[PDB]
C-alpha cells in the first residue's frame, strides 16, 4: 500500500495505488483506496482493509449527522479527530493508517495524519503503507513550498509511481484527487500515463 | 394516600411518626448504666400459660461485652440484632480488637432510614423498622448504655425506659438514680421500677434481667439468679 | 386533576405541570441579556435577602464554558445542575470533535435535555430559565435564551424574571447592533435599576459579565473598576 | 483427536420405498471397551430415526435435547415431523454451540409422513446440513464405510437387497477400525414395518 | 419490576397488611398441636371433606425434614410456597452440618422468611400461621408457632385458625401433667380439643403424630374412629 | 361522550374505545398559533408556513418552522415547539442510521413510517405522554418522484397531494380540496401561498412567511430567501 | 421508567372491561370480510379516506406477513402497524429455525400470544384492533380472527368492524361451502356494498386474495372489473 | 472450492463447482453452493460451509424483512452492508468468503465479501482453492459488455479450471444466471466427470449376512 | 405512578385477595368442564362456547389440551390465559423429562403450575390468571389421575368434578351418582352425559376425550362426532 496526500494554496492533492494482496497473491488489483469522508474531506486507507472500511463508514456516518445539526461545511480537523478517536480507543484491535485531507472555509486545504497508534499531527504532505518507506528520501529532496496544484499532481504520482516499482505491495494503477473550494476532481493513471524512471542498466 | 418518603407540614416523615407509635404498645425494658457495669431488663409479658416463656427473647447478646434490650416490633429487631453481631465481628476480623459500644450503635442507626419505593432494589427496605433498641456494653470507657429508635438517632442515657410504659417508669428513674448507684442497687431500682408498671404480679419468669460487667462478659440472670433479687 | 403530572394533557392540550415551573421563573428577580455589534453583556440583578451574607453570594452568573456564559432565572437549585449539564456537554464535544462548542449547538443540546423532564411522570420540569451567551471570530455574538419548556431561541436582547415585561421595553430603545460593549455595559446597568423594584424588595447586588473582542473571546465577569462605574451612571 | 475417543459409527442408505441406519454397539474410554450395547440411534418418530457418533456425552446429551425440542414442536402444531424439517431442527441446534459445539455428527433416515419418500441426512459438529441420494456415513471409520457403501449400493433396492448392503458395508468397515465394532445393530424403516436386527460380527 | 410498598405503618403505628394476613389465618381450618413427652401430635380440622376428592393430595400435615412436621392455617397455596423453602433449608442445614436441624432452627428460619415479605417492596405478606412439631437429637420434644408478622414462640399446647381461641382455652385448662402421660393420652388430648370446634367430629378430623425415632405417622379414619369411641 | 377510571389521565381506552390523551395533544398543535401547507406539483414539492414574530428584538433567523432532515428531505413542525425540536432530532438520527445500516438514502414514506412508529408508542404506554406536534416530510423518490407525507400525535401517518396543519387546518384543507379536483414549480407554490393567504386573510409580506422545496431537476430541499420568496409575492 | 402494574384488571362480575374497551374500538373500525372458498381465502376492506387529498396508492391495509400469509384488520390503524411488523418478525424466525415457511396456524398462535402480553403486563393497554389472518400452506386454506384479547378462532367467512353482526348474517346465508376463489370475492364485495354509505369504486376498498400461488393483494385494475 | 462470477452487457453470471470435502475426502459429490438471497440477488459462497450457510441465510431473511417494509426491490448494496458489517463484527471467525451478484435498480452489481469484512466491487471475482485458477481464465480472457452465452461461456471455463487444477473442488458445474428481465439457475450446468461404469456386479444375496436377532414391528 | 397503581397483589380488610376472588368470577361464566376417574381411564367433558354456523373446526379439538405423553387438560377461563398457562405446563414437562428421563408424575406438574399462578398473587403488581384447569394422567405411582386448579393456585385431587358455568348443579348429581371405586370407562362416560345434559345436547356443542393404558402406553383421544352421538341418544332412553 502506498498513499500520500500534499496541499498547495487553494486545497490538497491525494493518491494511492490499487492493489490488495493476500500474501503474494494480488486479490484486488484496481483497489480504490481514496475515500470520501464527506463532500471536500477525502481519506487515504492504508493497513487493513476490513479496518480501513469499517472505521471510514463509521466516521461517514458520525460527519454527515455532525454536519445536519451544525448546518455548515464540516471542518478538516473535525474529520480527522473523529477518526483519531476510533483509532486510538481501538489501537490495540484494529490495524489503519489513514491520511484525512481535505478542504474548508475556516483553514483552507489540510493534511491530517493518523497513524496505527492513534495519534494525529498536521504535515504539509504525507505518506502512508508499506511502500512509503521507498520515498521517504525522494520527497524530503523534492518537496518545495510554493508548489501550485498542478506541480502537486506531478509531485504525487512521480513518489507513488517510484515506490511502485520497489514495493511487491503497491502496483497496478495511481488514483489520485485534486481537494479545492470547487469540488472534487478524480483521476486515474494507467499503463502509459504512470512516470517511468529509466532502470540503472550496463 | 402519600408515598413512603413524605414529609409532613410540621417537618417529619410520616413513616417514622407512626413507627415510633409503635414501640408505645411493646414491652416495657428499663436500663440502668453505673460504674460497675450496666444493667437490663424487660417484661417478658406472657399472654398464655401454655406458652414457654423461655422461648421469649427480648435480650440478646450482640458480643461478649455488648448486650441489647429491644421494644416494640420484635419480628423487626431480628434483623438489626444480626446485623449488629455481624459489625462486631467484622471489626474484631480487621482490626483485631472489640468494637465499642457507641460504634455498634452507629452501624445500626445507619439503616434505620434505609427505606423507599423508588430508586430501589430487591432487598430494600419497603417500611422503617418499628423497634426501640437500648445498648448496654463495656469498651475502653467503661460501662455505657445507648437508646436507638426508628428515626435513627441514638443518643446515651444513664438510665432508659422503652415500651408502653416508658412515660411512667421514665419519671421513676429521675428521681431514684445518682451516679454513685452501684450494680446490685441498679437492679434492685430496675426490678423494683418493673413490677410498679407492669400488670401481672413479677416474679422469676415473667422478667428477664441481663447485666454486662467491666471484667466480666454479657451476663443473663438465671431463674435462681432471678429468685435471689425477687425475695 | 390534569395538572398533577408532566405526562398528561389538559382538555384544551395543554401540559399544566410545565406550565407550573413557568410560575417560579416569574417570582425570581431580573436577568437581561443584550447582543451586540461584538459581544454579550449579562446583567443580572442579585436580591440580597440578608445582611449576613458575603457579597457574591448567590451568583445567577456562571461560564459553562471559556467562550460561554450564563445567566439564569428561577429556581437556583435547579439552575446549577442546568449548568454542570451545559459545561459536561461543552467539555464532552472538545473531545470528540477537537473544538469549541457552538453556542446554537451548545444551546440546543442543553434544551433537549430540559424538554425530557417534560414527557414523564418520573421526574419534574426544570423551574428555571436561562441565558447563554458567546463571542466566535468565525461566528460573532450570539445570545440564546432557553426556558423550562425546553425551548430556545435567538436574541437581541433578552429579560428574564419578575420584571421582564418592563425591561424589554427598556432594551427596545437601544440599538444593541452598532453598539459596542463598553457601551452597552452603562445601559444593562441603567435597566436593572430601572425595572428593579426599590419598595418591595430591599438590597440588592448587580452582577455584570461580558463576552466579545475586548476579552478575546473569553467570557468574565465584567471588571470591577468598570462596574462600579456603571453603578454610579445608573443611578 | 476428541471424536475419536469413544469411537463408533453410523450408516444410512436409501432404497426403493425404504431406508436402513446402521451403527456400531461397542462403548469404550479410548482402547478400553467399557459396555457392547451403548445406543447410537434414536427414533424421532415412527419412521425417522437419527443416527449420532462421536462424544458419547455429547451423543446423549444431543439426542435428549433434539427430544425436548422435538416433543413440544409436535404437540405445539400437532402433526409429524417431517425429515427435512428435523435436519433444519437438528442443524440449528448444533450451530447455536458455534463456538463450543457438541462433538457429534448426527445422520438422518427416515419416510416422509405421508409421503413415505425415502430420506437421508448428515451434519457436521456445527450443524452443516448434507442431503445425498445414496447413503451417509458418520463415525472414526467413514473412509472404510465409504469405500464399501461406494462399490455396493443400488439405485433401486429393495427391503431384503438393501438389508444385505448396508449390513455388508458395515460389517466389513468396522473389522478395520479398531475403536468401532462388538456388533452391528441395523434398523430398516419400511412404509407399515420397522425390522431391526442385530448382526453377527467378531468382538475384537 | 414491582417496587411499590405494600405493607406500611398507619397513624396508630399499625400495620395493616399484616393485620389483614392474619385475618386470612381465621379463616383457615383449625390446627392443633400438643406436645407430649415421647410423642408429639397434631390435628388439622377437615372442613370441605367431599366424598369426591383424593385426601392424599389436600393434606394441612406435612414433613419437612425426618425429625420434624408441621401444620398450618390460612391460604393453601402460600403454605405451599413456604413449605417447600423450609424442605430446601432442611437439605440445605443436613449439607453444610453434619446433624440434622434442630426444631426451632427451622422455625428461626421459616419465621424469618415471612418477616422479610412484610418488609420488602413489591410483596404482600404470607396469609399463614405455622405449628412446627419435632424431636431435637436429644430427644426433647418440640412444639414452635409462627404468624403471618415473622414472630414464634415455643409452645406446650397450640391451636390456629377459625375459632383457635376456644380450642385454646379448653387445652388451657385440660392440659396438665396426667393428659399427656401416656402414648394414646396424648393423643386423646389432641382429638378432645377438636370436638369442641367441629361438626361431628370423627370423619372430619385428620391427626398426625411423631414419636422419638421415627417419621411422621398419619392416623387414618379407622385409628381415629376407634379413638373417638373411648371419649364417649 | 362517557368515561372512567382514568382515561382521560393515561393513554388508556375509554367506555366507547377512544384514547382522549391522545386526542388531547391533537388540541396542542393549535397551542402554537400557525398553520403549515404543503403542496405537492408535478415535478416538485412545496413547503409553506407562517413565520410570525412576536419580540422585535428576537434574533428572527433563528426563528424557523422548517428543516433540513437530509440532503434530500426536509420538514415543516407545528405545533409544540419543545417537542417538534424533539421529533426533528429523531427523524434526523433515524434518517443518518439507514443510510449507514443499508447502504443508501432513506425514502420519505419510510422515514414518515419510522417516526410515526415511534409515536404510536407514547399511546400504548401510560408512563408517557404522546407529542404535542405535527410532521410534514417533503422529498424526491428516485422512482415516484416527488413526495409529501405527513405523521400526527396519533401515530397516524399517510402520503398526500396536498396537506396543512395547524390552527386553520380545515380550511387550508377545504380550499386545497377544490384547487386539486380542477402544477409546474411556480404553480406548486403559487397555490400553497394563496391557500395560506386566503385561509388566515393576511396578504403576506416577503418576511412574513417560509417556502422550502424539492424539485426534481435540483432535489436537495432548499429554503428559499427574501428575494426568492418575494418573487412570487409579486405574481399574485 | 415505565410502570409495572397492570394496567388491565378483573373488575367485581370478572370482566376484563380494558379488553372489553378494546373491542369496541374494534367495533367502530372500518368494516373487514374474510372468506375462505375451496381454493382460496379472500380478505376485503373499505379502504376510504374520503377527502380527496390523501394518496389512495401510499397507506395499506392488506398486508403481506410471508408469501403464503396475508393480514386485515379492525380498529386502530397505527396498532396494526406494530403487529404486522411483530408478525413478520415471527415468521422470519421460525423459517430460520425451520427453514420452512410458517404454518398459518402457527402464525396466528404466535402473533396471538403479543396480544395477550400486552393485557396482562405493566403500562400497557390492549391493543385496540382485531386482526383477520389468511394463509395458504399443506394444500389448504386458512382463515384465522385474533381479536384484542388474544383469543383466536377459525372461520369459514366473517367479518369485523362496523356493522360485523349485520354482515355476519349476510354471510351466513349467502355462503357455500363448495365455492371457488373467484366466487368467493363477489360475495365478499357484496358484503361490503351492505355498509358502505356512498359509492364503491377501486379506490375506495382494498382487496388481498390467497390460493395456491400465494397471498396477493389485488390492484386497481382487478378490483374495477370486479366492482 | 470455486467460485466465480461476472458481469457481463445486461446482468449476473454467478458459478461454482459442487464438490464437498471433509478433508481430502469427498462427502459430497453434489452440494449447492449458489444460495438464493432474494428474487434479484444470489450469492455463492466458500469458507466453512456451516458459515456460508448460516450467514446466507440470516442475510436472505433480513433482506425478506426488509423489502416487506420499503415494498421495492432490494439493492445489492443493502446485501452487502449487511453481510459485510455483520462479518466484521465477529472479527473474522466466521468463516465465509462469498461472491455477491444482483440486479436492482441501479443495474447489475458484484461484490466479493471476506471472512474478516471487507468487500470488493469488481466486474468480475473469484473465491475458494481453486480461485486462483478460475482468476488466471478471467484475467485471459474476459471482455467488458460480454453476451449473455459468452459470460455463461467465460464462467463456465473459469470452473472448470478449477474443477481440474484444484483437489478442493470438482463434481458438477453451477450457473446461475441474474439479468434486468431474468433469473436461471442452472443446476447442473455442465457435467464434465462422470463415474466410470462398473466391470462388475458385486449384488449380496439374500442371507449372506447372518443375523443373531431379529424383530419386526407393523406401524399404522 | 403511584396513583395508577390498582394494586393486585394486595390483602383486604376481611383477609382475602380481591383480584383472585374476581377472577374467579370469570370461571363461573365458562364453558362447563367435567372430569370423572374411573378404573380403566379418566375422561373429560366440556361443553363448547364457541358454536356457530360459519366457524371452522380446524384444530383437533378446542377446549381439551396435550401436555405430554401421558397427560391432558381442559381449561376454563380467559381463553388467552389458558393459551400462555398450557404452553407453560408443556414446557414443565419437557424440562423434568429432560432432566431424569421419564415422564413427570401428575401431581408434580400440576403444582408446578401452581406456584406460578400463587406468584401472581402475591408480587409483580400484575393481574393473576383467569382460568381454571382439570387434569387427566396416568403415572406409576398412582395411575389414573383427575386433578383441578384455580386462580389463586390451589389444587386438589378427585374422582369426579366440574368447573366452569354450572359447577354447583352439577357437582351435587355427580355426588349422587357416583359409585366410587366401582366405575368403568364405559359407565363414567354415562355419567358425563346425563351430568351435561342436565347442567344446560348436540354432539357438537360438546367435547368428550377419554385417557386409557393400552399395552403400557398412555392413550388420549377426543371422541368422534358419531362417537358422542350414539352416547346422547342412550342417554335419552332413559330419560
Ligand atoms: B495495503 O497493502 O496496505 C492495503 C490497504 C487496504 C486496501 C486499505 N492492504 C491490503 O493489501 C490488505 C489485504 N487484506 C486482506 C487480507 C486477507 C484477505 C482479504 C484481503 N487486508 N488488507
Amino acid at each position: 500500500t502506498t498513499i500520500m496526500a500534499v496541499q498547495f494554496n487553494g486545497g490538497v492533492v491525494l493518491g494511492a495505488d490499487s492493489r490488495t494482496t493476500t500474501g503474494s497473491y494480488i486479490a484486488n488489483r484496481v483497489t480504490d483506496k481514496l475515500t470520501p469522508i464527506h463532500d471536500h474531506i477525502f481519506c487515504c486507507r492504508s493497513g487493513s482493509a476490513a479496518d480501513t472500511q469499517a472505521v471510514a463508514d463509521a466516521v461517514t456516518y458520525q460527519l454527515g449527522f455532525h454536519s445536519i445539526e451544525l448546518n455548515e461545511p464540516p471542518l478538516v480537523h473535525t474529520a480527522a479527530s473523529l477518526f483519531k478517536e476510533m483509532c486510538y480507543r481501538y489501537r490495540e484491535d484494529l490495524m489503519a493508517g489513514i491520511i484525512i485531507a481535505g478542504w474548508d472555509p475556516q483553514e483552507g486545504g489540510q493534511v491530517y495524519s493518523v497513524p496505527m497508534g492513534g495519534m494525529m499531527v498536521r504535515q504539509s504532505f504525507a505518506i502512508g503503507g508499506s511502500g512509503s518507506s521507498y520515498i521517504y528520501g525522494y520527497v524530503d529532496a523534492t518537496y518545495r513550498e510554493g508548489m501550485t496544484k498542478d506541480e502537486c499532481l506531478q509531485f504525487t504520482a512521480n513518489a507513488l509511481a517510484l515506490a511502485m516499482e520497489r514495493d511487491g505491495s503497491s502496483g497496478g494503477v495511481i488514483r489520485l484527487a485534486a481537494i479545492q473550494e470547487s469540488g472534487v476532481e478524480r483521476q486515474v493513471l494507467l499503463g502509459d500515463q504512470i512516470p517511468k524512471f529509466t532502470i540503472a542498466t550496463l | 394516600d402519600r408515598g413512603v418518603n413524605t414529609f409532613s407540614p410540621e417537618g417529619r416523615l410520616f413513616q417514622v411518626e407512626y413507627a415510633i407509635e409503635a414501640i408505645k404498645l411493646g414491652s416495657t425494658a428499663i436500663g440502668i448504666q453505673t460504674s460497675e457495669g450496666v444493667c437490663l431488663a424487660v417484661e417478658k409479658r406472657i399472654t398464655s400459660p401454655l406458652m414457654e416463656p423461655s422461648s421469649i427473647e427480648k435480650i440478646v447478646e450482640i458480643d461478649a461485652h455488648i448486650g441489647c434490650a429491644m421494644s416494640g416490633l420484635i419480628a423487626d429487631a431480628k434483623t438489626l440484632i444480626d446485623k449488629a453481631r455481624v459489625e462486631t465481628q467484622n471489626h474484631w476480623f480487621t482490626y483485631n480488637e472489640t468494637m465499642t459500644v457507641e460504634s455498634v450503635t452507629q452501624a445500626v442507626s445507619n439503616l434505620a432510614l434505609q427505606f423507599g419505593e423508588e430508586d430501589a432494589d430487591p432487598g430494600a427496605m419497603s417500611r422503617p423498622f418499628g423497634v426501640a433498641l437500648l445498648f448496654g456494653g463495656v469498651d475502653e470507657k467503661g460501662p455505657q448504655l445507648f437508646h436507638m429508635d426508628p428515626s435513627g438517632t441514638f443518643v446515651q442515657c444513664d438510665a432508659r425506659a422503652i415500651g408502653s410504659a416508658s412515660e411512667g417508669a421514665q419519671s421513676s428513674l429521675q428521681e431514684v438514680y445518682h451516679k454513685s448507684m452501684t450494680l446490685k442497687e441498679a437492679i434492685k431500682s430496675s426490678l423494683i421500677i418493673l413490677k410498679q408498671v407492669m400488670e401481672e404480679k413479677l416474679n422469676a419468669t415473667n422478667i428477664e434481667l441481663a447485666t454486662v460487667q467491666p471484667g466480666q462478659n454479657f451476663h443473663m440472670f438465671t431463674k435462681e439468679e432471678l429468685e435471689e433479687v425477687i425475695k | 386533576g390534569y395538572d398533577l403530572s408532566a405526562s398528561t394533557f389538559s382538555p384544551d392540550g395543554r401540559v399544566f405541570q410545565v406550565e407550573y415551573a413557568m410560575k417560579a421563573v416569574e417570582n425570581s428577580s431580573t436577568a437581561i441579556g443584550i447582543r451586540c455589534k461584538d459581544g454579550v453583556v449579562f446583567g443580572v440583578e442579585k436580591l440580597v435577602l440578608s445582611k449576613l451574607y458575603e457579597e457574591g453570594s448567590n451568583k445567577r452568573l456562571f461560564n459553562v464554558d471559556r467562550h460561554v456564559g450564563m445567566a439564569v432565572a428561577g429556581l437556583l437549585a435547579d439552575a446549577r445542575s442546568l449548568a454542570d449539564i451545559a459545561r459536561e456537554e461543552a467539555s464532552n464535544f472538545r473531545s470528540n470533535f477537537g473544538y469549541n462548542i457552538p453556542l446554537k449547538h451548545l444551546a440546543d443540546r442543553v434544551a433537549m435535555y430540559v424538554h425530557a423532564y417534560t414527557l414523564y411522570s418520573a421526574v419534574r420540569p426544570f423551574g428555571c430559565s436561562f441565558m447563554l451567551g458567546s463571542y466566535s471570530a468565525n461566528d460573532g455574538a450570539q445570545l440564546y435564551m432557553i426556558d423550562p419548556s425546553g425551548v430556545s431561541y435567538g436574541y437581541w436582547g433578552c429579560a428574564i424574571g419578575k420584571a421582564r415585561q418592563a425591561a424589554k421595553t427598556e432594551i427596545e430603545k437601544l440599538q444593541m447592533k452598532e453598539m459596542t460593549c463598553r457601551d452597552v455595559v452603562k445601559e444593562v446597568a441603567k435597566i436593572i435599576y430601572i425595572v428593579h423594584d426599590e419598595v418591595k424588595d430591599k438590597a440588592f447586588e448587580l452582577e455584570l459579565s461580558w463576552v466579545g473582542e475586548l476579552t478575546k473571546g473569553r467570557h468574565e465577569i465584567v471588571p470591577k473598576d468598570i462596574r462600579e462605574e456603571a453603578e454610579k451612571y445608573a443611578k | 483427536s476428541i471424536m475419536s475417543y469413544n469411537g463408533g459409527a453410523v450408516m444410512a442408505m436409501k432404497g426403493k420405498n425404504c431406508v436402513a441406519i446402521a451403527a456400531d454397539r461397542r462403548f469404550g474410554i479410548q482402547a478400553q471397551m467399557v459396555t457392547t450395547d451403548f445406543q447410537k440411534i434414536f427414533p424421532m418418530g415412527d419412521r425417522l430415526y437419527i443416527g449420532l457418533a462421536g462424544l458419547a456425552t455429547d451423543v446423549q446429551t444431543v439426542a435428549q435435547r433434539l427430544k425436548f425440542r422435538l416433543n413440544l414442536y409436535e404437540l405445539k402444531e400437532g402433526r409429524q415431523i417431517k425429515p427435512y424439517t428435523l435436519m433444519s431442527m437438528v442443524a440449528n441446534l448444533l450451530y447455536e454451540k458455534r463456538f463450543g459445539p457438541y462433538y457429534t455428527e448426527p445422520v438422518i433416515a427416515g419416510l416422509d409422513p405421508k409421503t413415505f419418500k425415502p430420506f437421508i441426512c448428515s451434519l457436521d459438529l456445527i450443524g452443516c446440513p448434507m442431503v445425498t441420494d445414496d447413503f451417509v456415513v458418520s463415525g472414526t471409520c467413514s473412509e472404510q464405510m465409504y469405500g464399501m457403501c461406494e462399490s455396493l449400493w443400488e439405485p433401486n433396492m429393495d427391503p431384503e437387497h438393501l438389508f444385505e448392503t448396508i449390513s455388508q458395508a458395515m460389517l466389513n468397515a468396522v473389522d478395520r477400525d479398531a475403536v468401532s465394532g462388538m456388533g452391528v445393530i441395523v434398523h430398516v424403516i419400511e412404509k407399515d414395518k420397522i425390522t431391526t436386527r442385530t448382526l453377527k460380527a467378531r468382538m475384537d | 419490576s414491582y417496587d411499590r410498598a405494600i405493607t406500611v405503618f398507619s397513624p396508630d403505628g399499625h400495620l395493616f397488611q399484616v393485620e389483614y394476613a392474619q385475618e386470612a389465618v381465621k379463616k383457615g381450618s383449625t390446627a392443633v398441636g400438643v406436645r407430649g413427652k415421647d410423642i408429639v401430635v397434631l390435628g388439622v380440622e377437615k372442613k370441605s371433606v367431599a366424598k369426591l376428592q383424593d385426601e392424599r393430595t389436600v393434606r394441612k400435615i406435612c414433613a419437612l425434614d425426618d425429625n420434624v412436621c408441621m401444620a398450618f392455617a390460612g391460604l393453601t397455596a402460600d403454605a405451599r410456597i413456604v413449605i417447600n423453602r423450609a424442605r430446601v433449608e432442611c437439605q440445605s442445614h443436613r449439607l453444610t452440618v453434619e446433624d440434622p436441624v434442630t426444631v426451632e432452627y427451622i422455625t428461626r428460619y421459616i419465621a424469618s422468611l415471612k418477616q422479610r415479605y412484610t418488609q420488602s417492596n413489591g410483596r404482600r405478606p404470607f396469609g399463614i400461621s405455622a405449628l412446627i412439631v419435632g424431636f431435637d437429637f436429644d430427644g426433647t420434644p418440640r412444639l414452635y408457632q409462627t404468624d403471618p408478622s415473622g414472630t414464634y414462640h415455643a409452645w406446650k399446647a397450640n391451636a390456629i385458625g377459625r375459632g383457635a381461641k376456644s380450642v385454646r382455652e379448653f387445652l388451657e385448662k385440660n392440659y396438665t401433667d396426667d393428659a399427656i402421660e401416656t402414648d394414646d393420652l396424648t393423643i386423646k388430648l389432641v382429638i378432645k380439643a377438636l370436638l369442641e370446634v367441629v361438626q361431628s367430629g370423627g370423619k372430619n378430623i385428620e391427626l398426625a403424630v411423631m414419636r422419638r425415632d421415627q417419621p411422621l405417622k398419619i392416623l387414618n379414619p379407622e385409628e381415629i374412629e376407634k379413638y373417638v369411641a373411648e371419649i364417649e | 361522550g362517557s368515561s372512567a377510571g382514568f382515561d382521560r389521565h393515561i393513554t388508556i381506552f375509554s367506555p366507547e374505545g377512544r384514547l382522549y390523551q391522545v386526542e388531547y395533544a391533537f388540541k396542542a398543535i393549535n397551542q402554537g398559533g400557525l398553520t403549515s401547507v404543503a403542496v405537492r406539483g408535478k415535478d416538485c414539492a412545496v413547503i409553506v408556513t407562517q413565520k410570525k414574530v412576536p419580540d422585535k428584538l428576537l434574533d428572527s433567523s433563528t426563528v424557523t418552522h422548517l428543516f433540513k432532515i437530509t440532503e434530500s428531505i426536509g420538514c415543516v413542525m407545528t405545533g409544540m415547539t419543545a417537542d417538534s425540536r424533539s421529533q426533528v432530532q429523531r427523524a434526523r438520527y433515524e434518517a443518518a442510521n439507514w443510510k449507514y445500516k443499508y447502504g443508501y438514502e432513506i425514502p420519505v414514506d419510510m422515514l414518515c413510517k419510522r417516526i410515526a412508529d415511534i409515536s404510536q408508542v407514547y399511546t400504548q404506554n401510560a408512563e408517557m405522554r404522546p407529542l404535542g406536534c405535527c410532521m410534514i416530510l417533503i422529498g424526491i423518490d428516485e422512482e415516484q418522484g416527488p413526495q409529501v407525507y405527513k405523521c400526527d400525535p396519533a401515530g397516524y401517518y399517510c402520503g398526500f397531494k396536498a396537506t396543512a396543519a395547524g390552527v386553520k387546518q380545515t380550511e387550508s384543507t377545504s380550499f386545497l380540496e377544490k384547487k386539486v379536483k380542477k402544477w409546474t414549480f411556480e404553480q406548486t407554490v403559487e397555490t400553497a401561498i394563496t391557500c395560506l393567504s386566503t385561509v388566515l386573510s393576511i396578504d403576506f409580506k416577503p418576511s412574513e412567511i417560509e417556502v422550502g422545496v424539492v424539485t426534481v431537476e435540483n432535489p436537495k430541499f432548499r429554503i428559499l430567501t427574501e428575494a426568492e420568496i418575494d418573487a412570487h409575492l409579486v405574481a399574485l | 421508567r415505565g410502570y409495572s402494574f397492570s394496567l388491565t384488571t378483573f373488575s367485581p362480575s370478572g370482566k376484563l372491561v380494558q379488553i372489553e374497551y378494546a373491542l369496541a374500538a374494534v367495533a367502530g373500525g372500518a368494516p373487514s370480510v374474510g372468506i375462505k372458498a375451496a381454493n382460496g381465502v379472500v380478505l376485503a376492506t373499505e379502504k376510504k379516506q374520503k377527502s380527496i387529498l390523501y394518496d389512495e396508492r401510499s397507506v395499506h391495509k392488506v398486508e403481506p406477513i410471508t408469501k403464503h400469509i396475508g393480514l386485515v384488520y379492525s380498529g386502530m390503524g397505527p396498532d396494526y402497524r406494530v403487529l404486522v411488523h411483530r408478525a413478520r418478525k415471527l415468521a422470519q424466525q421460525y423459517y430460520l429455525v425451520y427453514q420452512e415457511p410458517i404454518p398459518t396456524a402457527q402464525l396466528v398462535q404466535r402473533v396471538a400470544s403479543v396480544m395477550q402480553e400486552y393485557t396482562q403486563s405493566g403500562g400497557v393497554r390492549p391493543f385496540g384492533v382485531s386482526l383477520l389472518i389468511c394463509g395458504w400452506n399443506e394444500g389448504r386454506p386458512y382463515l384465522f380472527q385474533s381479536d384484542p384479547s388474544g383469543a383466536y378462532f377459525a372461520w369459514k367467512a366473517t367479518a369485523m368492524g362496523k356493522n360485523y353482526v349485520n354482515g355476519k348474517t349476510f354471510l351466513e346465508k349467502r355462503y357455500n361451502e363448495d365455492l371457488e376463489l373467484e366466487d368467493a370475492i363477489h360475495t365478499a364485495i357484496l358484503t361490503l356494498k351492505e355498509s358502505f354509505e356512498g359509492q364503491m369504486t377501486e379506490d375506495n376498498i382494498e382487496v388481498g386474495i390467497c390460493n395456491e400461488a400465494g397471498f396477493r393483494r389485488l390492484t386497481p385494475t382487478e378490483v374495477r372489473d370486479y366492482l | 472450492t470455486t467460485i466465480a462470477g461476472v458481469v457481463y452487457k445486461d446482468g449476473i453470471v454467478l458459478g461454482a463447482d459442487t464438490r464437498a470435502t471433509e478433508g481430502m475426502v469427498v462427502a459430497d459429490k453434489n452440494c449447492s453452493k449458489i444460495h438464493f438471497i432474494s428474487p434479484n440477488i444470489y450469492c455463492c459462497g466458500a469458507g466453512t460451509a456451516a458459515d456460508t450457510d448460516m450467514t446466507t441465510q440470516l442475510i436472505s431473511s433480513n433482506l425478506e424483512l426488509h423489502s416487506l417494509t420499503t415494498g421495492r426491490l432490494p439493492r445489492v448494496v443493502t446485501a452487502n452492508r449487511m453481510l459485510k458489517q455483520m462479518l466484521f463484527r465477529y472479527q473474522g471467525y466466521i468463516g465465509a468468503a462469498l461472491v455477491l451478484g444482483g440486479v436492482d435498480v441501479t443495474g447489475p452489481h458484484l461484490y466479493s465479501i471476506y471472512p474478516h469484512g471487507s468487500t470488493d466491487k469488481l466486474p468480475y471475482v473469484t473465491m475458494g482453492s481453486g480461485s486462483l485458477a478460475a482468476m488466471a481464465v478471467f484475467e485471459d480472457k474476459f471482455r467488458p459488455d460480454m453476451e449473455e452465452e459468452e459470460a455463461k461461456k467465460l464462467v463456465s471455463e473459469a470452473i472448470a479450471a478449477g474443477i481440474f487444477n484444484d483437489l478442493g473442488s470438482g463434481s458438477n458445474i453451477d450457473l446461475c444466471v441474474i439479468s434486468k428481465s431474468k433469473l436461471d439457475f442452472l443446476r447442473p450446468f455442465s457435467v464434465p466427470n462422470k463415474k466410470g461404469t462398473r466391470l462388475g456386479r458385486y449384488r449380496c444375496e439374500k442371507g449372506t449376512t447372518a443375523v443373531l436377532t431379529e424383530k419386526v414391528t407393523p406401524l399404522e | 405512578s403511584r396513583r395508577y397503581d390498582s394494586r393486585t397483589t394486595i390483602f383486604s380488610p376481611e383477609g382475602r385477595l380481591y383480584q383472585v376472588e374476581y377472577a374467579m368470577e370469570a370461571i363461573g361464566h365458562a364453558g362447563t368442564c367435567l372430569g370423572i376417574l374411573a378404573n380403566d381411564g379418566v375422561l373429560l367433558a366440556a361443553e363448547r362456547r364457541n358454536i356457530h354456523k360459519l366457524l371452522d373446526e380446524v384444530f383437533f379439538s378446542e377446549k381439551i389440551y396435550k401436555l405430554n405423553e401421558d397427560m391432558a387438560c381442559s381449561v376454563a377461563g380467559i381463553t388467552s390465559d389458558a393459551n400462555v398457562l398450557t404452553n407453560e405446563l408443556r414446557l414443565i414437562a419437557q424440562r423434568y423429562l429432560l432432566q431424569y428421563q421419564e415422564p413427570i408424575p401428575c401431581e408434580q406438574l400440576v403444582t408446578a403450575l401452581c406456584d406460578i399462578k400463587q406468584a401472581y398473587t402475591q408480587f409483580g403488581g400484575k393481574r393473576p390468571f383467569g382460568v381454571s384447569l382439570l387434569y387427566i394422567g396416568w403415572d406409576k405411582h398412582y395411575g389414573f389421575q383427575l386433578y383441578q386448579s384455580d386462580p389463586s393456585g390451589n389444587y386438589g385431587g378427585w374422582k369426579a368434578t366440574c368447573i366452569g358455568n354450572n359447577s354447583a348443579a352439577a357437582v351435587s348429581m355427580l355426588k349422587q351418582d357416583y359409585k366410587e371405586g366401582e366405575m368403568t370407562l364405559k359407565s363414567a362416560l354415562a355419567l358425563a352425559v346425563k351430568v351435561l345434559n342436565k347442567t344446560m345436547l348436540s354432539a357438537e356443542k360438546v367435547e368428550i376425550a377419554t385417557l386409557t393404558r393400552e399395552s403400557g402406553k398412555t392413550v388420549i383421544r377426543v371422541l368422534k362426532q358419531k362417537e358422542v352421538e350414539q352416547l346422547i341418544k342412550k342417554h335419552e332412553e332413559e330419560e
